[PDB]
């Protein structure tokens, strides 16, 4: 029996990605896609888990995707400011504003040294 | 019976093995055939003991990635432990280096940042070279420029003191930036106060 | 003593004593609220020669806990031993406490010896078949094999040998709900014990002495 | 023999023969056991039968066991206070955190082939 052709904004193929890259994805507004890191880099996330890293491409503005990546430490930006929400092991969340065309870090490689988790990635 | 070249193989182990196997090799090499048979019987276990020590040390001295890997490795089968020591440990090690470089970028100056940035996007070998020497070279360049700036933007005493440090050694420039420029300020402040 | 754990208020007159910090330890039982009966060998330098165990203060600080069936709880009373009164002939000593425990009754003493074939029980804080030191006290079952000059010979029934730490522990014989002390454990083969092995379950205990206790407690 | 507790580790004679480890005196609340899903405090060395486990019956507890050329310890659900001694007779104390792994001399900061002297449970 066929499924309904309804958009629920649940990241397509998330089940496969969980198995392949180790990253997991939830809901977003559909304007950010997971892709390869081979000359098509836009927003890039580095962690010590899964397959080490992965890239996302912005299709339109504004955009957001509530993906989850354990033990994240570094973010690359390009041609856009990026607003990132991370959470500590005690459940407390904070917001870090990363400048365009630059590189910044998180807890682990930041000021606290905490093994924080990436909660929300938002495009200005 | 023993192999005709059994002693030669034992010397080989003596040269390249760990402390355990090496000491055991000495007994076989200095003693007779019985000492050799005893060595060979235990050698498969002695190598394992040496392997555990190396991993156990990494559990104490490595970074978050390597320490965790080593802590589990020391409880694995002999074959699994050697795979870890031979190559498996390398990935955890690379990850620890990536984080340290990232940390330096956030804290350091333009020189350190540019060098670290390049290191992160490069190879494991390049990252190691940056950590081993490159970050120090980069820091020195940042220090030199800061002194040069003080030489042009500070007050009379700050200007002169920076000038002397600038033509000296890296060590002189660092001492100036950490302490000497503060003394120089105080002197500029004294001058202004007395003059007023 | 290897058997079921027991914390019931039938054997709450028992006691456990320690001499020094880690020097010696053994079992005992109350004969009065101020007096606890144990073996003399517990206070001997040489446990196989309890001849030098003189009357007077203990050589080392000695403490005893009474009624504490379960060592992981505060239930029970703690008292210090101030004076010892050794038996003139056999391995038996009465320990005088600094303070009374009026809440815990003593065990009545037997009027005579048990004979061969008589079903006796024993309780103590000694080693088990699988534990060096137990949490709770245990009760075993023994039978009399023979009676000798001032002592009773017993054997374990279905295993259950007297082991280590049982010295000073009571040997009991009940009738119609009334418990009488018939003797005090001294030596054993220690079969079926943690950390050791032997086939024999045989043990020997000093015969209870009602007159010795009476002329000491009421001295 | 007399049924008196001398606090000498039961079966220590057989352990020396079988595992190579030796045991002396303790408060009786630590037992030597196998390492098969029942692990509590585990000791590793390069002698005897490589390693062995101990089970804590009650707290506090102690056992002055001796293990030549020791290099590491595992802890679980409890902090462990460990005393080790160097080849020059000097002893030191290392406090190992619960649910973690620590090393000694050989695999520690000094590289010395130290000996385990005392294992104490908080």
């Amino acid at each position: 029996e066929m499924p309904q052709a309804v958009e629920d904004f649940s990241y397509p193929g998330a089940a496969k990605i969980q198995a392949e890259t180790g990253a997991i994805l939830k809901r977003g507004n559909g304007h950010m896609l997971m892709t390869s890191c081979d000359g098509s880099e836009d927003i890039q996330v580095m962690s010590r888990t899964g397959q080490k890293d992965f890239c996302f491409n912005v299709m339109a503005k504004p955009a957001y995707l509530t993906l989850e990546v354990p033990q994240a430490y570094g973010i690359w930006t390009s041609a856009d400011p990026v607003k990132t929400t991370i959470k500590d092991t005690d459940g407390t969340a904070t917001v870090i504003n990363a400048p365009a065309n630059d590189f910044t870090g998180y807890g682990e490689a930041g000021s606290t040294g905490e093994p924080t988790t990436l909660i929300e990635l938002r495009v200005a | 019976p023993l192999p005709a070249n059994v002693r030669a193989d034992i010397v080989g182990y003596w040269e390249t093995g760990g402390a355990g196997l090496k000491a055991a090799a000495e007994q076989a090499l200095l003693g007779g055939d019985e000492a050799i048979r005893k060595f060979l019987a235990d050698a498969p276990s002695i190598q394992h003991d040496d392997n555990r020590i190396d991993a156990a040390r990494m559990a104490m001295t490595g970074g978050s990635g390597l320490r965790q890997a080593a802590k589990d490795a020391i409880r694995l089968s002999p074959a699994e432990l050697e795979k870890f020591l031979l190559y498996g440990y390398e990935e955890p090690l690379d990850d620890d280096h990536k984080v340290e470089i990232a940390r330096l970028i956030n804290l350091g100056g333009p020189g350190v940042r540019e060098a670290g940035k390049a290191a992160l996007q490069g190879t494991a070998e390049e990252r190691e070279l940056f950590l081993n020497s490159g970050q120090y070279t980069a820091q020195q360049d940042d220090n030199r420029v800061d002194v040069a700036r003080l030489a042009t933007t500070g007050g009379p005493n700050v200007q002169a003191a920076a000038k002397v440090a600038l033509r000296g050694t890296p060590e002189d420039m660092v001492e100036f930036l950490e302490v000497g420029q503060f003394t120089a300020r105080n002197r500029d402040q004294e001058h202004a106060t007395i003059a007023e | 003593t290897v058997g079921d754990p027991t914390t019931d208020a039938k054997l709450d007159f028992t006691a456990r004593l320690t001499i020094g910090t880690d020097y010696r330890s053994c079992s005992g039982a109350l004969v009065d609220t101020q007096w606890v009966l144990t073996a003399a060998s517990c206070f001997a330098d040489d446990p196989n020669q309890p001849d030098t165990v003189a009357a007077g203060k203990p050589a080392q600080l000695t403490r005893a806990t009474v009624g504490r069936a379960d060592s992981n709880i505060a239930n029970g009373y703690v008292r210090e031993v101030v004076e010892l009164v050794p038996h003139p002939e056999r391995d038996m000593v009465l320990a005088r406490l600094d303070k009374a425990i009026p809440d815990i009754a003593p065990v009545r003493l037997a009027s005579d010896a048990p004979t061969a074939g008589t079903p006796l029980t024993a309780v103590g804080f000694g080693r088990t078949k699988d534990e060096w030191v137990p949490i709770q006290r245990h009760q075993g079952a023994f039978t009399v094999t023979s009676v000798t000059a001032g002592a009773v010979n017993v054997t374990g029934q279905g295993g259950d040998a007297i082991c280590a730490g049982d010295t000073g522990g009571p040997l009991l014989q009940d009738k119609n709900g009334t418990l009488h002390l018939v003797g005090v454990n001294n030596r054993s083969m220690q079969g079926g014990c943690y950390g050791s092995e032997t086939t024999s379950t045989d043990a020997i205990a000093a015969m209870s002495d009602a007159d010795f206790v009476t002329q000491t407690v009421n001295r």
